[PDB]
């Protein structure tokens, strides 16, 4: 998270933290999920796409800080990792950017919702705040474009809805951003998701619930003059979320 | 360059 602010896990207690266990054992972070029930945790296919196999992967709940434990957190393994048969990339856009992890622990268990661990919900189909709504993001990604680590404290901010018809202007995206995704930015271009935050929660109140509006998904650069965030759209993919949980 | 940005993340080329 470029700019914002440092926060922890009760302030999004959804938030989950996806890690990578390499040959030789060291654990090392991969990207952002957000649980949507107790046994399902939603993130983004490119985290996964290069090293597709479950057993690579740790999920965390309740945690607030990288490489140090928190109190309460909750440590699983990923039972089936489920990505977008339609997944696609380009030099820049990833098309059908959405994955879905069922977690479980060595104790055969899901998610016990706590203080520092709940759902968040999801929108009702086709139903996205209007443009210039300020919505939520958090995630352990960089805080600046040329930074070598990653915070060791979770982060948010807020950014702005951006139209899909002032996003696809040339200056902007152009034709690289599609109807299920959400572009989202700053009036000053200050603050942004950057790497690391990928897979993470857009979060809107919709009807007065908070709501997983986007999914960290691409960029050009981070928190760049005419060049927003650009979320996988959650509400145009409800049909493929209910079928695979 | 672009292993710098979001969409990146966990890539064998990165």
């Amino acid at each position: 998270i470029i700019g914002g602010e440092f926060t922890t896990i009760e302030n999004q207690p959804w938030f989950a933290a996806i890690y990578r266990r390499h040959r030789g054992g060291s654990v090392t972070y991969v990207c952002g999920g957000s649980l949507i029930s107790p046994c399902w945790v939603i993130s983004a296919t490119h985290c996964f796409i290069d090293y597709p196999k479950k057993e690579d992967y740790i999920v965390y709940l309740g945690r607030s800080r990288l490489n140090s434990n928190t109190q309460g957190e909750m440590k699983f393994e990923v039972e089936n990792l489920i990505l977008h048969k339609d997944y696609s990339a380009d030099t820049l856009a990833h098309h059908n950017d959405i994955a879905l992890l069922k977690i479980r622990s060595k104790e055969g268990r899901c998610a016990q919702p706590s203080r520092t661990i709940q759902t968040i919900a999801l929108p009702s189909m086709y139903n996205d705040p209007q443009f210039g709504t300020s919505c939520e993001i958090t995630g352990f990604g960089k805080e600046q474009s040329t930074d070598y680590l990653y915070p060791e404290q979770l982060k948010m901010t807020v950014v702005k809805l951006i139209s899909h018809r002032e996003c696809q202007q040339p200056h902007y995206y152009g034709s690289e951003v599609t109807t299920k995704m959400l572009c989202a930015a700053d009036p000053q271009w200050k603050t942004d998701s950057c790497q690391g935050d990928s897979g993470g929660p857009l979060v809107c109140s919709l009807q007065g619930r908070m709501t997983l509006t986007g999914i960290v998904s691409w960029g050009r650069g981070c928190a760049l003059k005419d060049k927003p965030g650009v979320y996988t759209r959650v509400s145009h993919f409800l049909p493929w979320i209910r079928s695979h949980t | 360059g672009a292993c710098s940005a979001r969409g990146l993340e966990n890539h064998a080329a990165c």
